[PDB]
């Protein structure tokens, strides 16, 4: 009941009812979470 | 005792020297790591029955764009602060020319003292604080992300990017620990820069109202 | 017979209850893999729990070797008479 | 309080079909026994104690 | 530590002090009987709460038929070589696993812990 | 340890023993048979007697037990009962090395020149519970472990570039007082926090309880092992506080809204609001 | 980029969720193509880098060419383009893949 109307507008901003900004970009990345998996870094755990 | 004193007041001071080069003061290199045992050389060892008296602790600084507008910090001497008495730093004020002030209260204010300050909104802005909330600094935690205050030519440059209006940003109340740290004033914009897990980095904006 | 030394922060009933807790959860455990490490390659029950399609590892423990300890408010049942369990028992038993 | 921190708890009874609480002193006094020689061995069984 | 009442009226006899001999003395505050104090202190509260319940357990536990019984720890004062022990069974259960015993042996009500 | 007996609530009942009000109109009687040899080995250094001497005293015992594990003696305590409650108190004590720890107590006399029995009564049972020894206010026991986990470990990047583990010991109390735990020495000012988000949102900000809150979200519903995407706890964590301050998802939070009237008559006070309409 | 990794993930953990996987991607294109990866590939390892620019180029989700909208892009896809850079690097697609 809280968070009823909450949605993204055409330009990629996700407003509020009285179009007060909530998130610059969904998610803070800008993508749908359903075509996201997991995967690894192989960058930061080895040595110098 | 005064070893728990005479370690307080350098804690305190050099909470001050990060507070004020925050705000975009020049302080002086060296006195951001003034050591315990330099302070303790310098303004004396103990302030029970001794040199420092929370007077010769006040600091005076410039700005580092102009030269003319100044900053002092006042320490006052009694636990809670009357009238005349930060009237007679209103006098020292008004004979410097100086209008950036803050007092560092040692243990509380009066209701009195509270309307004697809110009165000279357009000259003599003072920053009240305690003695007590000045002894860590907050902006180093973990949790607070870095905040950034932007000047009156940049935020008119969002509002035209986002084509937005200036009441349809996320609000920040200037009552909260960081808002009184840099000086806040309603009608400012600050920019908070915080790293995320799925983009890398993200800045958001608030509204100080 | 007072030989019993606590642990810091630990009341001396804690700390007995917890250790009882410790030699009957060994053998819960213990009793289970030797259930398991005597099954058969033709056993119904590890054919469903390998699989994945329903059951777990305890089960077939509670079913052939040990039901195990039973708790109220995650506790050992409490003394519901007064300083008994039941009136079959003798007066502070502590027993398993 | 800086009063009954040094007497201590006061026993207190809430009779039926009245507004206040009353001592138990009172309520014993009410049914004679005045004396506190008489009202302390109704309460107390040992005087060893 | 006692308590003290009254010999006319039979009540609480309160201490009070004169400023002549320097001697306590206990008076009444519905009539004003007077005597002195023997002891001459007041007021003690012990904190420790140490009471060995030795002086709180009775002889006559050795009739219940739901507690244990021994045939290993003899009665001392008797020689009785069967007694019946218990726990605590009160507050200050810190470490509060000592065992007390009593003997048995009719009229011995002889009680001991280790 | 030490730092966390000096951390931890510790106050006057939990170091006595028992305490007695006893009788000496001189310093000289000595009623009890033995504390004659101290007391007359001060009293051969007489000092105060300036108005009178008070024929009531108070005497107090003291278990070494308690004493010595917050590493107290009855130094400090002489000084701290007399240097925070007034001077109307005078205390002489033994020697430590005598077993039993007993110190004595008697009015400042100034004020016999209301019965000062129930007074002294009144003060006995008033220091106890309100000695403030050691400690803040509020926190009563504080644990003391180290972990195994990975999770409050100290990970460190050494010289050539690894991540390695630390096992430190950590603290966990029961009460907070954020503010000053901060303020004490040899107390990571950084990493210390507390599970209440009302103390951070007065004492760190606005985007602590952000952060907090979600961090909190993730640990009660990562305990079983499940997982819950990351967008849908920002999405939430961000229109929780967006409003500057804390509006609770409640009947109170839902009325207090820049949103319509035909909204606000959908929950329980149609008629009322739409009149003020 | 892996300096702003190690203060990105303090911990030091690996496991992070991100659009379309790389390393199936690479196994799908090793069969596709039947890449046998016993002789010497004809890959020139310059190309490898102008590519994987060019393709970091058209990845775009905030839209604009001022900046404020120029580098609230390179904050959006900041930490998809170090794993791209990571692993579509010219000694591991001429060594392993
Ligand atoms: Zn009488
Ligand atoms: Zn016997």
């Amino acid at each position: 009941k809280s968070m009823e109307s909450v949605m993204v507008k055409y330009d990629a901003t996700v407003r509020n009812s009285i179009n007060q900004v909530v998130q610059l970009r969904y998610g803070e990345d800008g993508l749908a979470g359903e075509s996201v998996e997991f995967q690894n870094l192989a960058t930061l755990k080895p040595s110098n | 005792d005064d070893e728990e004193e005479t370690y307080r007041l350098w804690k305190i001071r050099k909470t001050i020297m990060q507070l004020c080069h925050d705000r975009g003061y020049l302080v002086t290199q060296d006195e951001l790591d003034q050591t315990l045992e330099e302070f303790k050389a310098q303004f004396g060892d103990k302030p029970s029955e001794g040199r420092p008296r929370r007077t010769d602790l006040t600091v005076l600084v410039a700005h580092n764009d102009d030269p003319t507008d100044q900053m002092f910090v006042f320490f006052p001497e009694e636990p809670k602060v009357g009238i005349k008495t930060i009237k007679v730093y209103c006098q020292r004020m008004q004979e410097e020319n100086i209008t950036r002030a803050l007092i560092v209260v040692q243990q509380g204010m009066t209701p009195s003292a509270k309307q004697s300050l809110v009165d000279m909104a357009p000259k003599y802005i003072l920053e009240q604080f305690l003695q007590q909330e000045l002894l860590i600094n907050i902006t180093e935690h973990e949790l607070v992300p870095e905040h950034v205050v932007m000047t009156k030519e940049e935020v008119t440059e969002l509002l035209a990017r986002y084509k937005l209006r200036e009441n349809q940003l996320p609000r920040i109340q200037a009552g909260d620990p960081v808002a009184r740290y840099f000086g806040i004033k309603r009608g400012q914009v600050v920019k908070i820069i915080r790293p995320s897990e799925t983009a890398g980095r993200y800045i958001t904006y608030r509204l100080v109202q | 017979n007072n030989e019993l030394e606590p642990t810091p922060g630990n009341t001396l009933r804690q700390t007995f209850e917890n250790q009882v807790n410790r030699i009957l959860n060994d053998a819960r455990d213990k009793t289970g893999s030797s259930a398991q490490k005597s099954l058969s390659e033709y056993n119904n029950f590890k054919s469903m729990v390998v699989s994945g399609a329903k059951g777990s590892k305890i089960n077939i423990s509670q079913v052939i070797a040990v039901v195990g300890q039973q708790n109220v408010e995650g506790k050992r049942i409490p003394f519901g008479f007064k300083h008994r369990t039941l009136p079959h028992f003798i007066k502070d038993d502590y027993g398993p | 309080g800086a009063k009954k921190s040094a007497i201590g708890q006061r026993i207190v009874a809430t009779l039926p079909y009245i507004k206040q609480e009353v001592p138990i002193i009172i309520v014993f006094r009410a049914l004679g026994f005045v004396s506190d020689r008489d009202i302390l061995e109704h309460i107390i069984y040992d005087f060893e104690d | 530590v006692g308590i003290r009442f009254c010999q006319e009226c039979n009540n609480m006899l309160y201490p009070k002090e004169d400023k002549e001999n320097r001697i306590l003395l206990y008076a009444c505050r519905n009539c004003d009987y007077q005597q002195e104090a023997d002891n001459s202190c007041i007021y003690v509260n012990k904190i420790t709460h140490e009471v060995d319940e030795l002086t709180q357990i009775i002889a006559d536990v050795s009739q219940d038929p739901t507690l244990p019984r021994t045939e290993d720890h003899p009665c001392q004062k008797c020689g009785h070589k069967e007694a019946v022990f218990f726990q605590s069974h009160s507050a200050r259960a810190e470490d509060a696993m000592r065992l007390y015993y009593v003997c048995t042996a009719p009229h011995c009500g002889h009680r001991w812990t280790e | 340890k030490d730092i966390l007996c000096r951390l931890e609530h510790t106050t006057l009942r939990k170091v006595t023993a028992n305490t007695a009000i006893y009788y000496d109109p001189n310093p000289q009687s000595t009623v009890v048979a033995e504390d004659q040899e101290w007391v007359n080995v001060y009293y051969e250094m007489p000092d105060f007697d300036v108005a009178r001497i008070s024929p009531w005293l108070l005497r107090v015992e003291l278990d070494r037990k308690h004493m010595t594990d917050r590493k107290l003696t009855m130094e400090q305590i002489a000084e701290k009962i007399n240097a925070g409650f007034g001077d109307d108190l005078n205390c002489i004590f033994n020697d430590d090395n005598a077993e039993k720890l007993v110190l004595r107590i008697r009015i400042m006399n100034s004020d016999e020149n209301m019965d000062d029995d129930v007074f002294l009564r009144c003060i006995e049972s008033n220091m106890l519970t309100d000695m403030t020894l050691q400690g803040i206010e509020q926190i009563s026991k504080v644990y003391m472990h180290l972990p195994q986990t990975d999770n409050k470990k100290k990970i460190i990047i050494t010289e050539d570039g690894e991540f390695k583990a630390l096992q430190e010991w950590i603290l966990e109390t029961d009460g907070v007082s954020l503010m000053r735990v901060l303020s004490e020495k040899d107390v990571d000012p950084v990493r210390t926090t507390s599970n209440d988000i009302v103390e951070i949102f007065t004492v760190l900000g606005i985007e602590a309880v952000r952060k907090a809150l979600e961090r909190e979200l993730y640990h009660v519903i990562s305990f079983d092992g499940s997982y819950v995407n990351y967008r849908h706890l920002a999405l939430l964590c961000d229109t929780m506080t967006c409003r500057g301050h804390l509006m609770a998802i409640t009947r109170h939070g839902v009325n207090r809204q820049d949103t319509g009237p035909l909204m606000k008559c959908s929950f329980e006070e149609t008629v009322d609001v739409l009149m003020e309409a | 980029d892996r300096e702003v990794l190690r203060v990105i993930f303090p911990t030091g953990d690996s496991k992070v969720v991100l659009p379309c996987n790389l390393l199936r991607m690479i196994w799908n294109a090793q069969k596709i193509f039947h890449i046998n990866p016993r002789l010497p590939s004809d890959l020139h390892p310059i190309k490898v880098v102008e590519g994987v620019k060019e393709l970091s180029k058209k990845l775009v989700i905030v839209n604009g060419d001022d900046p404020l909208s120029r580098q609230a892009q390179e904050n959006a896809t900041l930490l998809f383009n170090i794993h791209l850079r990571s692993t579509l690097c010219s000694r591991r697609m001429a060594e392993e893949f």
